[PDB]
This record gives C-alpha cells, sequence and structure tokens, in this order.
RNA sequence: AAAAAAAAAAAA
C-alpha cells in the first residue's frame, strides 16, 4: 500500500503538452497483470 | 458553510474593497486606437485640383 | 547488483555524501555508492536515513491521530504520514 | 564659529496648501512603471514600465489609447518634445529611440550607452537630448544627426538623475556614488560638484519659475539655489529611499519613497504639510508597496505616479479643504540644528 | 449522404508531427529523415483516407510537409538547386 | 419515449443526440430564458457553427436554434454537479 | 525501510575500495583549470 | 557600398582595430545575460541606499548571493525563509524575486504563443520552453494539492 | 493577361472571416455574364 | 481527472470489485510526484499514467 | 552632515547571515547538514 | 574627433506645425479650467448626467451561479493567479 | 597588530570540538555558519544528535 | 496562366 515515487515528465505536440509518468518497472509489471485481469473480466461481466 | 472550488477561489480582495469608495479604479487591457492611427495627425494637404496660386 | 539491502557503511557514505553535495544531486551521491541507484539514494534518505524522523516507539496519542486519519483516508497513506508526523511505511506498519 | 541670522525671517511661514487625495489607479501594465512624461497640451501622458511597453494614456479618462513596443528590457525615460512631434524613450538595453509621433515608429537611435539607461531630459530651448546611465557618463546627443556631442564625465557611480534648464548649470547630474554635478552645456566641463548628500542621489527636480532645484537621496532633500549651488535648505522627516520628487507651479515638492510613503511638502519653508502612504493594488506583496515614478500636469492639479505594483495613481488636491480643516502646525523653533 | 472532412485541429496536429519529425534528433539523416516522413504520411492517409483527400488544406498542408521534409535534405548537402535534385533521387525506392 | 435518442462517451468527450417535439423544445427554450433571461439576445455571438463548410451548408442561425441549442447545453450542465465535473461553453459544439 | 545491515569483523573488498573512493571523493575542491594552473605556478618556479 | 567597406578594411589595416570600448547591442543571445545584470546592479543598489551609515558595507554581496538562493526556491516551490535575515533586506530580495518571476513568466508565455504558432524553429527554445511551463504547471499542481 | 505578380498590397480582407452579412446576401445579387478582372481594374471604385 | 476524490474512487471500485484491488487503486494513485528537485505528493486527482 | 549615532542594537538588526545553499558549493565545502535545512520552509508548514 | 560610422539618416527634424499644438503656451489656470472641464464631462458621461423527461436525473440547477462572471473585471498583482495565466495553463497542459 | 595576528591564527589552529569541514576556508566557514545559525538550528542540532525526532 | 562564410570539424 505504499509505493515508489512517481517520476513526472512533459510531452511536447506543439500545441499542447501533456504529463508522462514514470513508475518503477516491478510496479510497472504488477499494474500491467491487474490492468489485464480487471479487463479481461470487465468483459466477461458486461461491467461496460 | 458554502464549497468553494479551487478554480473560483479569491486569494485576494477586490480593488473596490482596497482602495475605497471615493477612488475609480480602471483595468485597461486593450488599446483605443491602431496602431496606424497617429497620436498627433499630420498636417494634411487632400489637393485635389491643379490650380496656380498667383494669376498668370 | 543494482539495489538489495542497504548495509551501515553504504548509509554512513550516504550521509558523507549528503553533506558534501546536498539533497539536490542524488547522481554524485549515487556515484560514490556502488550498487545503488540515485533514485534509491534518494528513497533510502527520505524514508529512513533522514533524522528528521521519528524512529522511537509511538506514542499513544501518534496511534489515536493514525486511526482517525486511516479511517478518514483509507489506504492513503502518502496523505496520512504527514499529518501523523512519520514515514507513510512507518505508519503503515 | 560662523553666524547664523537671528532675525527669525530666515524662516519662511508656510503658505497653506490642501492635502492630496488618492483619485485613480490604473491596470494594465505587467512590470514597475518607472516612466511617465505629460505632453505639453495636457491632453495625454505617457508611461513606461518594465513590461518594457509605452502606453499612451489620456489624462482625463484614463484611458489607454495606445500601447508602444520596441525596447526589450525596462523602459526607464520618456519625454514629449514641445517643439517636436517627438517623443523620446530610454531603457535599461542601452537604446535611446526617438519615437515619430506622426507615424508612431521609432525613426531615430542614440547609441553610445555601455550599459542600461536611467534618465533623459530635454533641454528646454536647444535641440539636444540628455542621457544618463550605469557607465557613469552623462550623454549629449544633438536630435537631428544623432551625434553624441557631449561624454560628461567625473562620476564615480550610475547616474541616476539630470534635468535641463535654459541657464547655466545646464545640466545637473545626481549619481549612485552620492554627488551632484552641475556642468556647463557648452565646454562639457563640470561647473561644480556637491558632496552633502551621504547616499547615492537619486532624485532631481527644478523650480519652474525660481532659479533654484533640489535634490533628493535616502533620508535627505536638499534644496539649492543656482548658478553657484549654495545650499538653501533641508527637506528633513521623509526617512525612505527616495526616488522621485515633484514641484508644482504653485509651490509644492512631491516626494515618493520606496518603501510606498510620500511626502508633500511647501516649497519656500521646507515644511510637510502632508506625509501619506500609499496602498497596494490587490494581489500584491507588502514588499512591492513603492512609488517609482512621479509627475504632475502641466495643470500642476493632478499627480500621476507610477507604482512597483504595476499600478498608475492619479492624485487631486482636496477641493472640500480650508485653512482651518487642515490648520498649519507649524512654529518657528528656536534650536541650535546641528549641520 | 455525410460529407466528411478532416477538421482544421487534426491538420495542425498533422503540421506539428513533422515539426517534431524536422526537430528530431536524427533529422539530419536523409534516410532517418526520409523514413519519418513515411510513417507520418501513411499513418495520416490511412487513417483519414478519403476525409483527407476531400480537404484543401490538408492538401496543401501535406504539400508544404513534404516540400520542409525535402528542403531539409537538399539543406543536407548544402544546395537548393531544383535541377540538382530530381524527383529521381526522393522518390526512388531505397532497393535502388 | 425520451428526447436523448444517442448517446456515446468517448473517454472524456461524449456526444448526445437529443430530438424535440415542438412542445417539448418550447417548454425547455421557455425554461431556460426564465433561468438566464436575456431580451436582447446576446446569444448569437458565442454560438458555434462550423466555418469549415461551404456558403450554402452554413446555411441560417436563427433565434429558435441558437436558444434551442443553449437551453440544451444549460439543461445538460445542470446535471452535473461542478465539485466532480462539469461542461464549459469554450468546448462545446450544438447544432441543430 | 529496513533499518540496516551490521558490519563485520573482515571487511570484504569492495567496502574498502568504495570507503578509499568516497574518502578521495570528499576531499576534492579544485576543478581542471585551478589544478593546471598551480602545476604550471610551479613549473614556472621551477624553470626560474 | 563596397567602397565604405574597403575604407573600412584600409581604415582596419593602416590605423588599427578599435575592438574595446564600444557598446554591444542586445542581441536575443544576450538577453537573459543582460536581464541578470541590470537586476544584480539594482538589487546592489537599493542595499547601498538602505544601509545604515556607519555599517559594515564589505559583506553586501552576501545578499545577491541570497537573491539567487531565493529565486532557486522560487523555481522549486520551496518556500524561501532564512532566519535572522533584516526585514528590509527581505523584503528588496521578495521584491526583486517577483520582478524576476514575472520577466519569466512573460517570456514563457511569449515563447510557448511562438512554438505553437510555427513560428520556431529553434529545438533548444522550444525544450526551454517544455521545462518553464513543466516548473509552472508543477506550482500549479502543487498549490491545487 | 501577361502582367506581373506581386504580394498582396492589403493582406486584410478575406471572405472566410466574414459571417453572414447583410449588404454582400448571396441571393440578393442578379447575377449575369460574369466581371472578369480586368473590368476591376479598368474601373477600380465602381468594382472594388 | 482531475476532480477525482480518492475515498469515493476507493468505494466505487470496492463496489465493483474485490477490496484488496480497490485499495490496490487506491494506494497506487496517492504517490510523490517528482521532476527534477520540484516534488508533492497526490492527494487529490487521478494518475492518468 | 555629522554621523548618525549607531546603537550595537542596529550593528546587530542590520547582520546577514551567510548563504545555506542548498543547490551550489562553488568551493566544495563540507557544510553541516544543520545548516542545509535552515532556510527550507517545508519545516515551517501547519499539517492541518 | 569622434569615433562613429553612421550613414546620414533623417537629417531635418520635424516641427510642430500649427494644428499640432506644442509651442502655444497659456497661463496654467487656464490648464486647470480645461482639466477639470474635461474630467467633469468625462465622469458625467460615465455616470449619464448631460412524462417530464428531467426527473430521474440525480443532480439538478447544478450550473446556476456559473453565468456570473464578468461582473467587473479584477486585476490581480500575482501573475501565477491571475485569470490570464490560469487560461493560458489550462489552455497549453492538457 | 601582528602579535594580535599571530594570537588569533594559534587560536584558530586548535581541532577542539566535532569536524565537518574539509579545508581551513571551510573551517572558518563553518565558525560563522555556527555564530549566526546556532540560535536558529540548536533543536535541528539536537534532533541530528539523538538519531530521533525532529 | 507556372515559387537556386562562421559556429563546425582546438598554448619553445
Amino acid at each position: 500500500r505504499a509505493f515508489k515515487e512517481v517520476g513526472i515528465d512533459m510531452n511536447d505536440n506543439y500545441s499542447t503538452i501533456n504529463p508522462v509518468y514514470d513508475v518503477e518497472p516491478i510496479e510497472k509489471i504488477s499494474d500491467a497483470y491487474l490492468d489485464q485481469y480487471l479487463w479481461y473480466q470487465a468483459d466477461q461481466r458486461h461491467l461496460f | 458553510n458554502a464549497v468553494i472550488l479551487h478554480e473560483d477561489k479569491q486569494y485576494y480582495p477586490t480593488a473596490a474593497q482596497v482602495f475605497g469608495e471615493g477612488v475609480e479604479t480602471l483595468v485597461q487591457e486593450e488599446d483605443a486606437q491602431p496602431l496606424t492611427q497617429p497620436i498627433i495627425a499630420p498636417v494634411e494637404q487632400k489637393k485635389f485640383s491643379i490650380q496656380e496660386a498667383d494669376l498668370p | 547488483v543494482k539495489g538489495g539491502v542497504w548495509t551501515n557503511i553504504e548509509d554512513e557514505i550516504l550521509k558523507a555524501a549528503v553533506s558534501k553535495y546536498g539533497l539536490n544531486q542524488w547522481a554524485r551521491v549515487s556515484s560514490l555508492l556502488a550498487r545503488k541507484t540515485p533514485k534509491q539514494c534518494k528513497a533510502r534518505w527520505n524514508e529512513w536515513l533522514d533524522p528528521s524522523i521519528k524512529k522511537i516507539e509511538w506514542s499513544r496519542e501518534e496511534d489515536e491521530k493514525l486511526l482517525h486519519l486511516a479511517k478518514l483516508m483509507p489506504t492513503q497513506w502518502r496523505t496520512i504520514a504527514p499529518i501523523v508526523g512519520r514515514t507513510a511505511n512507518q505508519c503503515l506498519e | 564659529l560662523v553666524r547664523r541670522s537671528e532675525s527669525l525671517l530666515a524662516q519662511p511661514r508656510p503658505d497653506w496648501h490642501p492635502p492630496w487625495k488618492l483619485m485613480r489607479v490604473i491596470s494594465g501594465h505587467l512590470g514597475w512603471v518607472r516612466a511617465l512624461a505629460v505632453e505639453p497640451n495636457n491632453q495625454w501622458f505617457a508611461s513606461g514600465a518594465g513590461d518594457r511597453t509605452i502606453k499612451i494614456w489620456d489624462l482625463a479618462s484614463g484611458q489607454l489609447r495606445l500601447t508602444l513596443t520596441g525596447h526589450i528590457s525596462t523602459v526607464r525615460g520618456l519625454a514629449v518634445s514641445p517643439r517636436h512631434p517627438y517623443m523620446f524613450s530610454c531603457g535599461e538595453d542601452k537604446m535611446v529611440k526617438c519615437w515619430d509621433l506622426e507615424t508612431n515608429k521609432v525613426i531615430r537611435h542614440y547609441h553610445g550607452h555601455l550599459s542600461g539607461v536611467y534618465t533623459l531630459k530635454l533641454h528646454p530651448t536647444l535641440d539636444v537630448l540628455v542621457t544618463g546611465g550605469r557607465d557613469g557618463v552623462a550623454r549629449v546627443w544633438d536630435m537631428r544627426t544623432r551625434s553624441n556631442v557631449h561624454v560628461l564625465s567625473g562620476h564615480t557611480g550610475t547616474v541616476a538623475d539630470l534635468v535641463c534648464q535654459e541657464a547655466d548649470p545646464q545640466v545637473i547630474t545626481g549619481s549612485l556614488d552620492s554627488t551632484v554635478r552641475m556642468w556647463d552645456l557648452a565646454a562639457g566641463k563640470t561647473m561644480g560638484v556637491l558632496t552633502h548628500h551621504k547616499k547615492g542621489v537619486r532624485a532631481l527636480v527644478t523650480h519652474p519659475t525660481e532659479f533654484t532645484f533640489a535634490t533628493a537621496s535616502t533620508g535627505s532633500i536638499k534644496q539649492w539655489k543656482c548658478p553657484e549651488g549654495a545650499f538653501m535648505q533641508n527637506f528633513e522627516g521623509h526617512n525612505a529611499i527616495i526616488n522621485t520628487l515633484a514641484v508644482n507651479d504653485q509651490n509644492v515638492l512631491f516626494s515618493g519613497g520606496d518603501n510606498g510613503s510620500m511626502s508633500f511638502w511647501d516649497w519656500k519653508s521646507g515644511y510637510r504639510f502632508q506625509s501619506l502612504d500609499t496602498t497596494a493594488q490587490p494581489g500584491s506583496l507588502d514588499a512591492e508597496l513603492g512609488i517609482m515614478s512621479s509627475t504632475f500636469d502641466m495643470s500642476g492639479a493632478r499627480l500621476i505616479t507610477g507604482e512597483a505594483d504595476k499600478t498608475i495613481k492619479i492624485w487631486k488636491e482636496d477641493t472640500t479643504a480650508t485653512p482651518e480643516t487642515h490648520p498649519i502646525e507649524w512654529k518657528p523653533s528656536l534650536v541650535r540644528r546641528k549641520y | 449522404h455525410a460529407f466528411l472532412q478532416v477538421t482544421e485541429e487534426d491538420i495542425q496536429k498533422f503540421n506539428n508531427r513533422i515539426r517534431q519529425i524536422l526537430m528530431s534528433s536524427g533529422s539530419t539523416t536523409f534516410t532517418k529523415i526520409a523514413n519519418k516522413w513515411n510513417t507520418a504520411l501513411i499513418a495520416l492517409f490511412t487513417y483519414y483516407r478519403e476525409a483527407a483527400v476531400s480537404t484543401v488544406n490538408l492538401l496543401d498542408t501535406i504539400v508544404k510537409c513534404e516540400t520542409k521534409i525535402q528542403t531539409r535534405v537538399k539543406i543536407g548537402l548544402n544546395s537548393k538547386m531544383p535541377s540538382r535534385f530530381p524527383p529521381a533521387v526522393f522518390y526512388t525506392p531505397k532497393e535502388l | 419515449r425520451h428526447p436523448i435518442r444517442l448517446y456515446t462517451r468517448y473517454i472524456d468527450k461524449i456526444w448526445v443526440f437529443l430530438r424535440f417535439t415542438a412542445e417539448e423544445s418550447r417548454d425547455l427554450i421557455q425554461r431556460f430564458l426564465t433561468e438566464q433571461p436575456d431580451p436582447n439576445f446576446e446569444n448569437v455571438i458565442g454560438f458555434k457553427s462550423k466555418k469549415c463548410w461551404p456558403r450554402d451548408s452554413r446555411m441560417r442561425l436563427m433565434r429558435h436554434d441558437v436558444n434551442l441549442g443553449r437551453a440544451v447545453f444549460w439543461d445538460l450542465k445542470n446535471r452535473l454537479p461542478r465539485s466532480v465535473t462539469t461542461i464549459e461553453w469554450d468546448d462545446t459544439f450544438v447544432s441543430v | 525501510t529496513k533499518p540496516a545491515r551490521p558490519d563485520t569483523i573482515d571487511l570484504d573488498e569492495d567496502e574498502k575500495e568504495m570507503l578509499s573512493e568516497a574518502r578521495a571523493r570528499l576531499a576534492n575542491t579544485q576543478g581542471k583549470k585551478a589544478k593546471r594552473k598551480a602545476r604550471e605556478r610551479q613549473q614556472e618556479e621551477s624553470r626560474r | 557600398l563596397l567602397e565604405r567597406w574597403l575604407g573600412n578594411l584600409l581604415s582596419r589595416q593602416f590605423e588599427g582595430r578599435h575592438s574595446k570600448g564600444v557598446a554591444k547591442t542586445v542581441t536575443k543571445q544576450r538577453v537573459e545575460s543582460h536581464f541578470d545584470l541590470e537586476l544584480r546592479a539594482s538589487v546592489m543598489a537599493d542595499l547601498m541606499d538602505m544601509m545604515p551609515e556607519g555599517i559594515k558595507q564589505s559583506k553586501v554581496n552576501t545578499v545577491l548571493q541570497h537573491l539567487s538562493e531565493a529565486w532557486r526556491c522560487w523555481k522549486s516551490n520551496i518556500p524561501w525563509k532564512v532566519p535572522g535575515l533584516p526585514a528590509p533586506i527581505e523584503n528588496i530580495i521578495l521584491r526583486y524575486v517577483k520582478a524576476k518571476a514575472d520577466w519569466w513568466i512573460s517570456v514563457a508565455h511569449y515563447n510557448r504563443e511562438r512554438i505553437r504558432r510555427g513560428a520556431t524553429v529553434d529545438k533548444t527554445v522550444a525544450k526551454k520552453n517544455v521545462g518553464r511551463l513543466t516548473r509552472l504547471w508543477l506550482k500549479a499542481e502543487q498549490e491545487r494539492q | 493577361p501577361g502582367g506581373p505578380r506581386f504580394e498582396p498590397l492589403y493582406k486584410d480582407i478575406d471572405p472566410n472571416d466574414e459571417d453572414f452579412g447583410e449588404f454582400n446576401a448571396m441571393d440578393r445579387i442578379i447575377f449575369r455574364n460574369p466581371i472578369r478582372t480586368e473590368t476591376r481594374v479598368a474601373y477600380p471604385y465602381l468594382y472594388n | 481527472y482531475e476532480k477525482i476524490e480518492l475515498t469515493l474512487l476507493n468505494s466505487l471500485l470496492r463496489l465493483i470489485m474485490d477490496h484488496n484491488l480497490a485499495d490496490y487503486i487506491t494506494a497506487k494513485n496517492n504517490v510523490t510526484l517528482t521532476y527534477k528537485d520540484m516534488s508533492h505528493v497526490n492527494s487529490y486527482g487521478m494518475i492518468r499514467g | 552632515s555629522p554621523p548618525r549615532k549607531l546603537t550595537a542594537e542596529d550593528q546587530e538588526a542590520w547582520r546577514i547571515p551567510p548563504p545555506v545553499s542548498m543547490w551550489k558549493n562553488p568551493k566544495g565545502f563540507t557544510i553541516p547538514l544543520d545548516k542545509r535545512l535552515a532556510a527550507d520552509g517545508r519545516q515551517l508548514q501547519e499539517v492541518q | 574627433a569622434y569615433h562613429q560610422r553612421l550613414l546620414p539618416a533623417y537629417t531635418t527634424l520635424k516641427f510642430r506645425q500649427p494644428g499640432q499644438g506644442g509651442a502655444a503656451d497659456k497661463s496654467t489656470r487656464d490648464l486647470r479650467a480645461e482639466l477639470e472641464a474635461a474630467e467633469a464631462a468625462h465622469y458625467a458621461k460615465l455616470k449619464g448626467a448631460p412524462r417530464r423527461w428531467d426527473e430521474d436525473v440525480v443532480f439538478k440547477n447544478q450550473a446556476r451561479g456559473t453565468e456570473d462572471k464578468g461582473k467587473r473585471k479584477e486585476f490581480v498583482n500575482d501573475l501565477l493567479r491571475s485569470d490570464f495565466h490560469k487560461r493560458f495553463m489550462s489552455k497549453y497542459v492538457r | 597588530s601582528l602579535k594580535r595576528r599571530r594570537e588569533k591564527l594559534a587560536k584558530s589552529g586548535e581541532e577542539h570540538g566535532d569536524v565537518t569541514y574539509i579545508n581551513e576556508k571551510n573551517k572558518q566557514f563553518n565558525a560563522k555558519l555556527a555564530r549566526f545559525y546556532n540560535k536558529y538550528t540548536a533543536e535541528i542540532r539536537d534532533s541530528f544528535e539523538r538519531g530521533t525526532m525532529v
């Protein structure tokens, strides 16, 4: 429940800029597994 | 007891609250003239005909 | 290996490099060390090695503060920890 | 011991002047207003600020007629010519520009200042402009040929002020080295040096009808008599860095203090008939309270001040004031007054 | 009948994409700049198809951006002579 | 049974298609005009119509259509608590 | 977040070289130009 | 043109170069540097006019270092507060830091408007502008939190 | 026809910016055989 | 994204999934954001990355 | 004019503390960490 | 002598012709009278002196109090808190 | 004047107390930092000495 | 009704 610092940078499209977040790779692996699992289970259960 | 959002928060009083009731406060951020209109108008001739000054 | 458990020698070299360099220069501090990244040195400073961290047994009033703040802010430990006065991991533990 | 005068006529009794009150505050400038110039027909005035624009404002309405760009640093000087349709700007970018008011365009450059330029005066009868800056030099320029016809050297600090008058001493340069120099314009030589001020001389002014002038540094204003520079009197009680000074045709000295302070003095007697403190535009810091430039209009009825909260303040004298409502609190004190 | 066009914000998006291509780190090598142009042009046309062919401003933007890419290639050779760079210099496949 | 015929949310942009009978449209415009009165019609300035389409295509902008579009915007803006989110007229295009 | 690891009587060579490099870098003050100027002043005095 | 140019050439050939003593203009590549010079001088001038007569006026560039520190604290959204600093000196520092901040934000806005318009092809200017708006957005985000 | 071309003297008037004005209403004009640009040049004050 | 309450978001995610995953997501949104020498804690709004 | 009379109160009231820079060490000084955090105002924040 | 290399440019000064003001002096009492008359005219000009479908929605009347923006324009002397900067940052950072 | 200079250098040549500096000018600057910042930073020094609470 | 040097390749 406590995580590392997330780096913040700006990506420039020359009309707007947007935040880009840099997450620790081990937490990125956990988040990617959670993201895929959540999307698949919400597709199975007709959430959207 | 009302809710003040972040985007309509006032951190400072108004101009009338600071300067008083007898002070006229102006916020001027656009010009009344174009840049092509002179501040001092040049003395303009506007000759529309050819006329001899002295009698020939 | 980049990472690993922190030793006392690494901790003291981290403190000495913080003394000589400051807190806004972590690449030099990591360059004194060998197995730790600038981010890992910064995390070690911000979570353990800062001596503005209260490192003794908690007082009771700290415990009611922690329990009330964990009641009003579920799982926002990075928000609870400045108000209690400890770190996020200390408050969570 | 040097003898004094015991006649009790050495102290003039002050004339009554009404107090001054705030009338207007004009926003729109995005920098500290440091220049101000009323045109000779009293219709519009010219403000130069730290946002490197020069704004032309109608004097009666306070309504923004025009904005002129072309400087790249803070505008420090401004002068509307009474004999030519020209305006004269100087800046912190070493540039001295001559604007043709019939085209609203810069038509001349007066190049040669090695640093930022702080002052700029038009000679009342001759076709000459005078600049001073951080290089310790008063440049005297011919208008027509843009030629630097005099280099007035001798100051060891930033030349912060300067006045041009029609008689000798034709140039008066106050500097941050605490000295005031009186210059003959024909030769380019120092007629005199005044070293009475202890700190950097930031303000100068000349009287419209008397052949006297005034200098001002922090905590001290001194009135002097031309052409010999004899010390006339002290204006005392304004304990602040004094940036400006404005005497009226009705004998009013206006000292504006960098901490936001104001003093209105009677010119002949040295009596302070008003002591104010300006107020900051909302959003400003306490440190942004400061009168940075000031002038009177040609009528003398309005005081225009440009202030470090980026504002323009107009001040009128109080029409509902009488000598009974605001009595003069001056008495002929009998003090040695250690000089 | 739904008449389709490409919005002005997206024409400006493509223009900004070409400007970002021209400001990139490897934008001085001719093959790299050509590959980046090819990727951007393929993305634009394969997304916007028949709506793209019916927008005059988008076609003008494509012409100007292709001219800018070729001008970058020419500036890399210290010339801008049109006879010095025939269409065979740019549009010949990478195999030849 | 309901005026809202079509609805789509693409992440954070919404498109809503409404169909109004004349009574429903009159009631909505009446409620909008009695909530935010405007007796001199400053509503033509600020309303949206695409300049990219030709002269004939951008056909007319009368009283009823502009007030109906602003009424739809006002009614849909009244359903969103502004502490959560809202919809701004600058980020909005309405066609009638 | 864990407190520390206690030392050993027999230190490994990595702690020795890390401590030596920390001592060497903890006392460096000058740049290349100041060091070059000091060396050139010494060489100039020797030549004179 | 060519006769003026060759006259200048023969003048450099036969009476030398007047390299030192002329005023260089403030071109674009100098603007920020020039700003710093002027600002420092202004701050320094105010310090000499706030010192009472008799104070030790040698270590007053220490105030210019304090001004640099305050500007660095403004750019990082760190509250700058030196314990024991005199109030008029702190006021001078805050006043000139806010003037520098106003200039910095105005330059950032101008460069962003040039980048959106497509009027800039400089890469370092664009990266500078991205950094400046990154700092401004993080200041706004900290204030929002 | 056959003459030189220059930059626009006045880059201001453009029909896209001007909205549906009453004076130049599209179908209040009684179109006939079209006016050519040489007629606009020959009588510049009537046709411009 | 800017105006998302993390407690309300935790409640709604607790509605739709297991409470461990909801708590993980809500704690993962509450992190420290750093850029060079600038740093703060995200306690209000959403981390879109 | 004759010099203003300076008390010890004024001489201590116009004492400027040395700048404890937390970004720059041009002379490579090893500053105590106590002095490094004195000008940091984050320690003067009320968490309410 | 001098060391400048200006080519001749703008070699005649313009003078204020009749109708351009400037070199025509009046008394300062007349200037005060004209100033007060013009100021009074401007101030007098300022004062003017010569099934129901929306029933199941959860939240209602949430947009009330939004059109009240623009009662008077407030200049704020804090650049990071002015409306111009907030519009700038909402436009350019998404 | 020479005697006072020699006595000041001799009294500055003593290593009494905790060492933090690396050079002589560093030592003098740290002594100056002490002479100004003890009355504001003694609490932080206490926190550093204890290894616990702020 | 038809638009073509420098940075930048370093003080016996």
